C-alpha cells in the first residue's frame, strides 16, 4: 500500500456537494472534470 | 459601541459589524463584457478578505494582472482565484515568507477558511503537507479538502465563521477568534499579537487554552501579556502572569475567586493625591513602581472591592474580569 | 474522543503492560451491564424535545426578568438560541453516557465555554438552573419516575447509571460558574 | 484625574501654543457660572440619602424578582451591597460635577463597571433602571429654587443630566 | 436595522465610496414618506390599548379549541401571557413605522420565530387569525390618512407572508 | 449602472428577500428628483457644441506648454483627438443626469483611466483643468435654475476627485 | 443592473448620440407613471408567499402525475425545493417590475436554468404551467380582478403594466422551454 | 448600523414604550432639517480629495521629522497608506453626518483604531493633528466661509450641523489617545 490512507483524487468528478447550491455552483459541481474528454 | 444588552445584539458590539452585513456572492459565472463596475466589487472583496484588510498599492496589484483576468473570463472564485491569489508573491511575502510555519497556517485558517486551527492535529495536518510537498501543495491542503466545499460556495468570498455554533470547532476557539479578528478597522500587521512576524496563537492555540475575550474598543484594548513556562521541569520562572487555576485553601476562603487583568501602569499617579511626586522620581535601583505595565491578579469575592479601588486609583485600568 | 475501553489501555501504557487479571474485571463488567448502558441512552433521546423545552421554561417561571426588555431572552432569536445552546447541551451529555467517559463534552462542549458566556453576555448563574432540571429530568427517565409518562423496560436495577448521568449534568454547572 | 481647566491646558501642551485671547474668553466664561456649579452639589450632596432609597425602593417596587428569594438582591448583603453601588456612581458623578468633565467618572468609576456586571451576574439593564432614576431625581432637585437666587441654570443642569447618561450608558 | 439610510451607508461601505447622488436622492424620498408615515404610528401608539385587546378576541373566538385543557391557552396567565405577545408585535410595527424601513420586525420578532412556536407549541396559523383581523379592520376615511392606510397596512403583510 | 434603483435590488438580493418598504420609498425620491435632474441634461445635450469648445482650450491657454514636441500637442489631430476626448466627458456627464446616478461615469471614463494616461503620456492635470473651467463659469439664473446647478456640478467634481 | 433608465443609455450610446429632447419625453411619462409602479409591486408583495403555495399546489390539480410514486414532487424533499423554486422566480420577476426591464433576471436568475433542470429530469411541460397560473395571479392583483382581495387603490388605468408584467412571465416560460 | 431614527427605537425599547407625540417631535425637526444636512454632505463629498491632501501635508510641515529616515511617514508606501488612513476617517465621518448619530464610525473605525495603532507604531500626536485640520476643514466648508472656494446654498443657518460634525472628529482623538 503507498501511504497511510489511500483517499482519492480532487481532481475526480463528481466530488462535491450538490444538494441546495446556486444554479450559477450547481453547474460548476457537475462538470468539474469532465470538460476535457469531452472535447478530446 | 460596547455592551450587550443595548441593541438586543451582542456580536456586533464586538468588532463583526462590517462583517456582518457583507455577502459578495458573484451572480453569475463569467463577468460580463462591456462593464467591469459590478465585478470591481467582487474583485476587491476578495482582496480584503483574503488579505485580510492589508493595504495593497497599485503596483503590488499589478503584478497580479494575469489572474484577475482569468477569474473575470469563465473561472471560479476559490480555484482559479483564491487559490491563484494564495501562490503569488504579494501573498507569500506577507503570511509565508516572514514567518514560522505555525504562522503560517494560523493565518491560511483565518484568510481562506475563516476560523482557528483548534488543537494540535489542525496544524499537524497541514504541516505534514509541507514537509514532502512544498509550498504550492500546501496551499491546496486547505481548499481541495473536505472543508471549504462544504462550507463556502463556488462563487461566494470566504466570509468569517470561526465564532458561530456551525462551524462546529469547540468553545475554546470561539475565544481564539477574537485574538485573530480584532474588529473591522484591524489588519495582521496591525494588531498587537501578530505585527507580521510571529505565531499569534502559539501556546493557546496548541494546548486549547480558552482565552479571556476583550472586547476592540474598551477601556483595556491595549491588554498584552507576555509568556514564560513556571515550573523546574520546563525550566521557567515565577513572577510574571497570574495563574488561571486558584487552587488553594485561598480558592474558597474570601468567596470565590476572580481573575482580573490590569493594563495601564505608569509612573505618577499612585499615592493619595492628584499630583505626581516631585523629587527623584526613581529609588536607588532606578527600576519603576511597577516594573511592568499589564498586571493581572487573582483575588476573592471579600477582597474584590478593595482591590478594585487600588488598581484604579493607582492609575491602572481594568481590561477583563473573568471568575475561576 | 476516548471511551471506556481506551482509558484503561493507555493506563497500561504507562506502565509498558498488558492487560491481565485484575484490570479486565472491571472492563467485563462494562460489557456485562451493557445492555442497560443501551436501555438507558434510548430512553432520553426518545423524548428529548420536552426536556429542552420544560427546562428553559423552568428557569424563566423562576426568574421572569429573562423575558423583560433588556433580559436576555428577550427576542425572539435570542430565546431560539437559548433552545439550542441547552439541545447542544444535551446532545454531547448524552454522549458522555453511551461512551461511559466524560472526555468528550469535556473536550468539544466545556472546554472555553465560561469565557464564551462572559464575552456574550450570558448570565451564568441562570444557565444553572437550566441543567439541574436536566439533570433532575434525565434521573427520572432512567429510572422509571416520570410523572406523566412510563416507559416499559426489563426488572432490575439502574441506581449507578443514575449516579453516572449526575456526575455529567454536575461538570457542566462546574465548568461555567 | 483632570477637571474642565486642566484640560484645556493638556490639550494645548500637546500642540505647544501659547492660549489665545479667545481662548482666556471661555475660561472666563467658566468662572463666571462657578457659584451655580457649587449651587447644585450642595442641593445633590446633602440629599444623598433620600436619592438612593427613594430610588432604590422605586426599583424593586417595578422589579420584584430582584427581592424575590433567587434573585440577585434577596439576602441582607446581597441589599447592602446594592444601596452601596448606587452610592457609589452618585458620588463619582457628583465628583465629575465640579471637576467639569467625566474623567474622575470613567477612570474610577466606570472603567470595569461593565466586566464586573458580567462576571458576577448582575443584571445590567436594572442597574441602568436604577441610575437613570437617581437622575431625574436630582435633576428635579437641582431646579429647586429655594435658597438660591433665580437665574437660569438650564446649561448646567443639562450637563449633570449628561454624567448620569453616561454612566448608565457604560453599564449596559 | 434596514432602513433607507443604513441601505446607502452599508452598500457603500461595501464598495468603499463616498455618498453620492445616489445615496442622496435616496433620503429625499424619505422626507416624501414621513409626513405621512409618521401619522400612523402617533394614532396606534395612542391606540394600542383598544386595538391588541380588540385583535385576540378575535383570534380565541375563532380558536375556541385553544382553552381545553392541555393546548397553549389553558389557564388566564397563558391568555395574559397572549396578550403580551401581541402588544410586542404592536409595538414592534410601530418601531417600523419611524425608522421608514423593516428594520425591527426582521431582526426581533420574526428572526428566529419557526423554533420558538413550534417547540412551545404554539400555533402559528392563530397569529395570522389575529393580524389579518387588524388589517381588514383597517378604514381609511375616518381612522387614518389615505397614505398611512397603504403603508400600515403593507407592513402588517410583511408580518403575515412571514409568519406563513 | 450605480443609480437609485440598481443599488436596492443588489441589496435584497444579497440578503434574499423582497423589494419590501425601505426599497420602495427611496426610489419615491427618484421621482422628486427628476425635474431638477433633466432639465439639466438636456441644456447641456443642446449646447454641449459651444461648451465644449470654450472648455476644451482652457488647458491649451493654461497648459500652453502642451504643443512641444514629445507631448500630447505636437499636430493637428493630436488636437482632434483632444476636442473629442473632451467631448466624451460631457456626454458621460449626460448620461449620469438621465441615469439618476453616478453609473456611467465610474465604469466608461473613470474605470481604466488611470492607467491609459500613463502610458500614453497624457498629463492628466489639464484634464482636471478643462473640467473645472465649465465647473466654473455656469451663473444659476441664467443657463439652470438654483436646483440644476448643484445636480450639475456634483457630477463635475466627482471627475477632477477621480482623476485627481 | 440595466433598468428602464439605464437602457436608453446604452441605446444612445453605440450611436455615440447625446440624449435629448426628442427622447426624453418617453422618460418623462415614465416618471410621472411611477407611482403606478410604486402601487404595483406592492400589490403583488404583500401575498408575494401566498401566490406562491396556491399556485405550486394549483400546478399539481391539474396533473397528479406529480405526487405520483416516483414523480418529481413525490418527498418532502423534493415538495420543499418545489415551494423553493417558486419563490425565487417570483422574486426576480419583482426585481424586473421594479426596475422596469428584464435585464436582472437573464444574467442572474435565467442564465443557464434550462441545463440545470434537464440534469435534474425536472420536466418542461409543468414549470411553464406552475408560471402560467403564478403569471395570472400577478395581473389580477395590480389590478382589482382578485376574487377575495379589493385593496382600497386611487382611480385611473393600470393596463400599461398588465401587459408588460405578463410580457416578464412568458419569457422564462420561452427561455427553460 | 443606528441612524437617527435608530436611536429613538433603541431607546424607547428598553422602556419598551410606544414612540408618542413627545419623541417624534424631535424626529420631526430631523425631517424639516433634512434639506439643509442633504445640502452640506455634498459641500463635502466634493472637496473630499483636496482635504486629505491638506491635511497630510499640513501635519507634515508642522512635524518634518515625519518624513525624516525614521519617521513614520518616511518613504512612498508609508506615505501612501497615510493618505489611505486618513480619509477612511474622512469617509466615515461623511457616513455619520448623512445618518445622524455616530455609530457607524464607532463600531467600524474607532472600535480597533486604538490597538491598530499601537502596533504600526503611529504616533498618536500626529494624527490627531491630522484629524484637528479636517475638523476645521469640514466646518469652515459647511458654512461658506473658505478662503479659496464658495458654493451657492440658500441663505440660513448650519451652526448645528457645523458642531455636530465637529462632535464626530472630537471622538476620534478620545478614542486613539
Ligand atoms: C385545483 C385544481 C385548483 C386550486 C388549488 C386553485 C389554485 C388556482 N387559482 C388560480 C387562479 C387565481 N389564484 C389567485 C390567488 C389568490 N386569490 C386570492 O384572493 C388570494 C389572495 C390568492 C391565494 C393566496 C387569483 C387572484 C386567481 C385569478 C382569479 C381566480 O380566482 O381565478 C388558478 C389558475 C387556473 C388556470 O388558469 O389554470 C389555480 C390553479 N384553483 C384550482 O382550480
Ligand atoms: C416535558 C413535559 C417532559 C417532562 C419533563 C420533566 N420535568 C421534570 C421536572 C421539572 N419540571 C420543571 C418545570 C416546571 N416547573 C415550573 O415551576 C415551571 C414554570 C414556572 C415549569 C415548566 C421543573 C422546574 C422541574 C424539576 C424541579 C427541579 O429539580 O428544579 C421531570 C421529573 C419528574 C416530574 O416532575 O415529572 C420530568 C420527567 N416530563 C415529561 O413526561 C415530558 C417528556
Ligand atoms: C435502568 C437503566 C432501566 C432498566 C434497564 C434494563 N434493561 C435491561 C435489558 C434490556 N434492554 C434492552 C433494549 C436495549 N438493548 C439494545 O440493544 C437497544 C438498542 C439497540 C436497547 C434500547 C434489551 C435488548 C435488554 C435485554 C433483555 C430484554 O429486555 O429482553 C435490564 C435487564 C437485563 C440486564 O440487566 O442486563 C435492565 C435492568 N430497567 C429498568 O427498570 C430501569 C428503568
Ligand atoms: C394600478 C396598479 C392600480 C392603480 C394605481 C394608481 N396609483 C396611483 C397613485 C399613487 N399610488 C401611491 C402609493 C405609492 N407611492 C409611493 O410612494 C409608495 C411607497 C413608497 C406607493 C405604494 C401614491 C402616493 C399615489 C399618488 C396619489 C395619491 O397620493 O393617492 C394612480 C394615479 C397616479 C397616476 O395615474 O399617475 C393610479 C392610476 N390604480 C388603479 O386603479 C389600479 C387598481
Ligand atoms: C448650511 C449647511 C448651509 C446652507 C444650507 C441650506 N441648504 C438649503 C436648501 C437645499 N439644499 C438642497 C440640495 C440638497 N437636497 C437634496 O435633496 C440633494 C440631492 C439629492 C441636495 C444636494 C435643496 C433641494 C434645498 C432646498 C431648496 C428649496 O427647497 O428651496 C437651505 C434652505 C432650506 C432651509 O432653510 O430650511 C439652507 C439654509 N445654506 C447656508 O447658507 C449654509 C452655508
Ligand atoms: C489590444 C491591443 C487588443 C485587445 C485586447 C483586449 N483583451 C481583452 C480581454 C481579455 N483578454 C484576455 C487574454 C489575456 N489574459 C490572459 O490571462 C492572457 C495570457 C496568459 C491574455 C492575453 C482575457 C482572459 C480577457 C477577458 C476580460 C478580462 O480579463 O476581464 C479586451 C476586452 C476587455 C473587456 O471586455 O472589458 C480587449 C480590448 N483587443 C483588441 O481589439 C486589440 C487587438
Ligand atoms: C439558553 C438556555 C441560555 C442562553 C443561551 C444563548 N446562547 C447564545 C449564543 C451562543 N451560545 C453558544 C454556545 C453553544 N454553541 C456551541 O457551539 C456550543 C458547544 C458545542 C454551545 C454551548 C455560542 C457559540 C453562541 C454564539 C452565537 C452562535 O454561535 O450563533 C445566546 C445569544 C444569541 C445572540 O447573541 O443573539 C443566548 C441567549 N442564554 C440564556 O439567557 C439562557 C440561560
Ligand atoms: C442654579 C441651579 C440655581 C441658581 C443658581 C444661582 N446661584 C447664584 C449665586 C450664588 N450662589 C451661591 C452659593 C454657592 N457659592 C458658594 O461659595 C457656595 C459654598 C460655600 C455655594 C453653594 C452664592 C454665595 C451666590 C452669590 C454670588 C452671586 O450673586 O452670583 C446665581 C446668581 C444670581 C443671579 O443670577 O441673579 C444663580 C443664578 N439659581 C437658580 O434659579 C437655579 C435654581
Ligand atoms: C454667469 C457666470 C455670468 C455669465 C457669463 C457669460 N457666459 C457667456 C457666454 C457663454 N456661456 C457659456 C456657458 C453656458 N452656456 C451653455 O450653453 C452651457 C451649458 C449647456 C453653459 C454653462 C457658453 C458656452 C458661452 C459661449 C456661447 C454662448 O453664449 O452660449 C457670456 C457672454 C460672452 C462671454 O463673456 O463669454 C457671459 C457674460 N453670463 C451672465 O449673464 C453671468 C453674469
Ligand atoms: C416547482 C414548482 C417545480 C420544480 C422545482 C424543483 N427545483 C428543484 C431543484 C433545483 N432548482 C434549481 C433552480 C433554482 N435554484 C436557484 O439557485 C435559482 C435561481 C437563483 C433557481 C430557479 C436548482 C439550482 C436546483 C438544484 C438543487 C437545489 O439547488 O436545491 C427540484 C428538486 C430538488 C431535489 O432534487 O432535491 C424541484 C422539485 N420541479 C417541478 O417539477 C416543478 C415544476
Ligand atoms: C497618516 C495620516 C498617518 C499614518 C498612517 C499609516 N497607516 C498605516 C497602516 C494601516 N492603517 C490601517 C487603518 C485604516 N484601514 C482601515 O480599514 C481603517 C478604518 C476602517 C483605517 C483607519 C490599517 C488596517 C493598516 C495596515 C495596512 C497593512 O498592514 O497593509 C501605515 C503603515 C503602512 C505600511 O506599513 O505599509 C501608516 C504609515 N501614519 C502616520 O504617521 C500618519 C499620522
Ligand atoms: C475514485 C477513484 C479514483 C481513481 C481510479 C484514480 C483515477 C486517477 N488516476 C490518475 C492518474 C494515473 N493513474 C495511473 C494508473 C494507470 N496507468 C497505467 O498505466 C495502468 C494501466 C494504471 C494502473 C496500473 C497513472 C500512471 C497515472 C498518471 C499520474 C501522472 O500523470 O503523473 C488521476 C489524475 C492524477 C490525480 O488526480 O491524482 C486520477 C483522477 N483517482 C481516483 O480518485
Ligand atoms: C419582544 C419580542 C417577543 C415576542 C414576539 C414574543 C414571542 C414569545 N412568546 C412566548 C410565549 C407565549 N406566547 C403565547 C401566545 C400565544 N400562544 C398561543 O398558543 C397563541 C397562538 C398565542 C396567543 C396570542 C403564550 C401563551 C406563551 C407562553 C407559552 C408557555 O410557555 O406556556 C415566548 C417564550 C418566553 C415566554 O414564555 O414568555 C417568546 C419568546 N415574546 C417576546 O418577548
Ligand atoms: C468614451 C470615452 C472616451 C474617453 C474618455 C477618451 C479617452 C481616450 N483618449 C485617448 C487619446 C487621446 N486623448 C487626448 C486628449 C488630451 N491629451 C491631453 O493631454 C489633454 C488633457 C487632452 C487634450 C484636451 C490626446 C491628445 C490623445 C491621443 C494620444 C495618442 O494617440 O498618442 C485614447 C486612446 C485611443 C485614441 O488614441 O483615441 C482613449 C481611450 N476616449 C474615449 O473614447
Amino acid at each position: 500500500l503507498t501511504g497511510y490512507d489511500s483517499k482519492s483524487s480532487p481532481n475526480f468528478p463528481n466530488r462535491a456537494a450538490t444538494r441546495e447550491r446556486r444554479t450559477v455552483s450547481f453547474n460548476a459541481r457537475v462538470a468539474r472534470n469532465k470538460s476535457q474528454a469531452k472535447k478530446i | 459601541r460596547l455592551g450587550t444588552v443595548s441593541g438586543n445584539s451582542s456580536l456586533d458590539k464586538l468588532g463583526l459589524d462590517k462583517f456582518l452585513s457583507e455577502s459578495n456572492r458573484a451572480y453569475t459565472p463569467r463577468a460580463q463584457p462591456g462593464f467591469s463596475s459590478e465585478y470591481e466589487q467582487i474583485i476587491s472583496a476578495t482582496y480584503k478578505q483574503l488579505f485580510g484588510n492589508a493595504y495593497i498599492m497599485d503596483s503590488e496589484r499589478a503584478e497580479m494582472a494575469k489572474q484577475e483576468s482569468m477569474f473575470r473570463d469563465g473561472q471560479l472564485t476559490l480555484k482559479d482565484f483564491c487559490r491563484a491569489l494564495a501562490k503569488t508573491e504579494q501573498y507569500k511575502k506577507r503570511f509565508f515568507d516572514s514567518r514560522p510555519l505555525y504562522g503560517a497556517i494560523e493565518l491560511n485558517f483565518k484568510n481562506i477558511l475563516g476560523r482557528t486551527p483548534d488543537g494540535l492535529e489542525h496544524y499537524r495536518a497541514k504541516s505534514a503537507v509541507y514537509d514532502t510537498k512544498g509550498y504550492e501543495a500546501f496551499v491546496d491542503a486547505f481548499f481541495d479538502d473536505g472543508e471549504y466545499d462544504e462550507v463556502y460556495d463556488d462563487y461566494t468570498v470566504p466570509f468569517y465563521r470561526g465564532y458561530k455554533t456551525e462551524a462546529n470547532l469547540s468553545m475554546a476557539a470561539f475565544t481564539h477568534f477574537f485574538r485573530m479578528v480584532r474588529g473591522s478597522s484591524t489588519s495582521d500587521k496591525a494588531n498587537p499579537n501578530s505585527m507580521q512576524k510571529d505565531i499569534p496563537l502559539n501556546y493557546y492555540g496548541i494546548t486549547k487554552t480558552p482565552l479571556a475575550v476583550i472586547a476592540p474598543g474598551a477601556a483595556g484594548t491595549a491588554y498584552t501579556e507576555s509568556f514564560a513556562g513556571t515550573g523546574s521541569w520546563q525550566s521557567g520562572r515565577a513572577g510574571l502572569n497570574a495563574a488561571r487555576v486558584a487552587l488553594g485553601v485561598p480558592a474558597t476562603a474570601n468567596g470565590k475567586s476572580f481573575r482580573v487583568e490590569v493594563t495601564g501602569y505608569t509612573q505618577p499617579g499612585f499615592g493619595i493625591t492628584a499630583g505626581t511626586a516631585v523629587g527623584k522620581l526613581y529609588k536607588a535601583n532606578k527600576l519603576s513602581r511597577y516594573p511592568r505595565s499589564n498586571k493581572s491578579y487573582v483575588v476573592g469575592f471579600d477582597e474584590l472591592t478593595p482591590l478594585y479601588q487600588r488598581i484604579t486609583k493607582n492609575g491602572g485600568t481594568i481590561a477583563s474580569i473573568t471568575p475561576l | 474522543m476516548l471511551d471506556a475501553f481506551s482509558r484503561v489501555v493507555v493506563n497500561s501504557d504507562a506502565k509498558a503492560a498488558y492487560v491481565g487479571g485484575s484490570d479486565l474485571q472491571a472492563l467485563k463488567s462494562f460489557i456485562a451491564d451493557g445492555n442497560k448502558r443501551l436501555d438507558a441512552v434510548n430512553s432520553i433521546v426518545s423524548n428529548a424535545s420536552c426536556m429542552v423545552s420544560d427546562a428553559v421554561s423552568g428557569m424563566i417561571c423562576e426568574n421572569p426578568g429573562l423575558i423583560s426588555p433588556g433580559g436576555n431572552c428577550y427576542t425572539n432569536r435570542r430565546m431560539a438560541a437559548c433552545l439550542r445552546d441547552g439541545e447542544i447541551i444535551l446532545r454531547y451529555v448524552s454522549y458522555a453516557l453511551l461512551a461511559g467517559d466524560a472526555s468528550v463534552l469535556e473536550d468539544r462542549c466545556l472546554n472555553g465555554l465560561k469565557e464564551t458566556y462572559i464575552a456574550l453576555g450570558v448570565p451564568t448563574n441562570s444557565s444553572i438552573r437550566a441543567v439541574s432540571i436536566m439533570k433532575a429530568q434525565a434521573v427520572a427517565f432512567i429510572t422509571n419516575t416520570a410523572t406523566e409518562r412510563k416507559m416499559s423496560f426489563a426488572a432490575g436495577d439502574c441506581t449507578s447509571l443514575a449516579s453516572e448521568v449526575a456526575s455529567y449534568f454536575d461538570r457542566v454547572g462546574a465548568a461555567i460558574s | 484625574m483632570l477637571d474642565a481647566f486642566a484640560k484645556v491646558v493638556a490639550q494645548a501642551d500637546a500642540r505647544g501654543e501659547f492660549l489665545s485671547n479667545t481662548q482666556i474668553d471661555a475660561l472666563s466664561k467658566m468662572v463666571k457660572e462657578g457659584n451655580q456649579r457649587l449651587d447644585i452639589v450642595n442641593k445633590v450632596t446633602s440629599n444623598a440619602s433620600a436619592i438612593v432609597t427613594n430610588s432604590a425602593r422605586a426599583l424593586f417596587a417595578e422589579q420584584p424578582q430582584l427581592i424575590q428569594p433567587g434573585g440577585n438582591a434577596y439576602t441582607s448583603r446581597r441589599m447592602a451591597a446594592c444601596l452601596r453601588d448606587m452610592e457609589i456612581v452618585l458620588r463619582y458623578v457628583s465628583y465629575a460635577m465640579i471637576a467639569g468633565d467625566s474623567s474622575v467618572l470613567d477612570d474610577r468609576c466606570l472603567n470595569g463597571l461593565r466586566e464586573t456586571y458580567q462576571a458576577l451576574g448582575t443584571p445590567g439593564s436594572s442597574v441602568a433602571v436604577a441610575i437613570q432614576k437617581m437622575k431625574d431625581a436630582s435633576v428635579a432637585l437641582a431646579n429647586d429654587t429655594t435658597g438660591t437666587p433665580i437665574g437660569d441654570c438650564s446649561s448646567l443642569v443639562a450637563e449633570l443630566a449628561g454624567y448620569f447618561d453616561r454612566a448608565a450608558v457604560s453599564v449596559v | 436595522m434596514k432602513s433607507v439610510i443604513t441601505t446607502v451607508v452599508s452598500a457603500a461601505d461595501a464598495a468603499g465610496r463616498f455618498p453620492s447622488n445616489s445615496d442622496l436622492e435616496s433620503i429625499q424620498g424619505n422626507i416624501q414618506r414621513s409626513a405621512a408615515r409618521l401619522e400612523a404610528a402617533e394614532k396606534l401608539a395612542g391606540n394600542h390599548e383598544a386595538v391588541v385587546k380588540e385583535a385576540g378576541d378575535a383570534c380565541f373566538a375563532k380558536y375556541a379549541y385553544l382553552k381545553n385543557p392541555g393546548e397553549a391557552g389553558e389557564n388566564q396567565e397563558k391568555i395574559n401571557k397572549c396578550y403580551r405577545d401581541v402588544d410586542h408585535y404592536m409595538r414592534l410595527v410601530n418601531y417600523c413605522l419611524v425608522v421608514g424601513g423593516t428594520g425591527p420586525l426582521d431582526e426581533w420578532g420574526i428572526a428566529g420565530a419557526r423554533e420558538v412556536y413550534r417547540t412551545l407549541n404554539l400555533p402559528t396559523s392563530a397569529y395570522v387569525a389575529s393580524i389579518a383581523y387588524t388589517r381588514d379592520r383597517l378604514c381609511v376615511p375616518r381612522d387614518m390618512s389615505a397614505q398611512a392606510g397603504v403603508e400600515f397596512s403593507a407592513y402588517l403583510d410583511y408580518l403575515i407572508n412571514a409568519l406563513s
